């Protein structure tokens, strides 16, 4: 059996780490809800 | 508990506690992805919540009633991913989204590297909306994990 624990609020909050790219990527959704790169 | 929030997706059918995702509890609706809980009922405390709505190609499901996210991102601003991983505390990770060109349309894409059972941890907007949930995506060249920014649809 699964269950849920509280993690925390959801919130903006400032001064958070900034890390992370931007890509753009060419993708196909196939009948699974599975994404695969072109 | 039918507190507004973030939440932990856990199990005990694998050794221990295992956290398999995470979901977000909004206007008394449970909302996660489709594969962190295969449509399976969940339990929350002394209650239980059922299924009401799910799609296995939108990746998606509610619990205890309709999807209620509506928010979507700009294509323009940072946003912001509240990562609850496995045994570690929630944390907020500012980024700005990439795009996944599809046969149907564009879709903003999270380029953050986190475990399997973080998937279904939400995606903010500067107001703190959710704009979407992360967990389904693609891994690239550089063995970096790049996952779409999944809304469901409100009615
Ligand atoms: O998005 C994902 N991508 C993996 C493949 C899942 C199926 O083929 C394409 C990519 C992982 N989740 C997942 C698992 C099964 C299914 C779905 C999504 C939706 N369909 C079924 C995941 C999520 C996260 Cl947060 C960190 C991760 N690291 N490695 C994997 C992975």
């Amino acid at each position: 059996d699964m269950y849920i624990e509280r993690a925390g609020d959801i919130t903006w909050e400032k001064d958070a780490e900034v890390t992370g790219n931007s890509p753009r990527l060419d993708v196909a959704l196939d009948e699974s809800g599975d994404f695969s790169l072109v | 508990e039918t507190t507004d929030g973030v939440y932990r997706v856990m199990t005990r059918r694998l050794l221990g506690s295992t956290q398999v995702g995470v979901g977000v509890m909004q206007e008394g609706v449970f909302h996660t992805m489709w594969h962190v809980t295969k449509g399976a009922a969940l339990r929350s405390g002394e209650g239980r919540l059922d299924p009401y709505w799910g799609d296995v190609k939108q990746d998606l499901v509610s619990y205890c009633g309709p999807w209620k996210l509506d928010a979507a991102w700009d294509g323009l601003s940072e946003v912001q991913l509240l990562a609850v991983p496995p045994g570690e505390r929630a944390k907020n990770i500012q980024t700005l989204p990439g795009i996944f060109k599809t046969k149907d349309g564009d879709i903003g894409a999270v380029a953050l590297d986190y475990p399997a059972g973080t998937s279904g941890s939400p995606i903010l907007d500067k107001c703190g909306r959710v704009i979407g949930l992360y967990g389904n995506g693609v891994v690239i060249k550089n063995g970096s994990y790049v996952s779409a920014i999944t809304q469901g649809k409100r009615e």
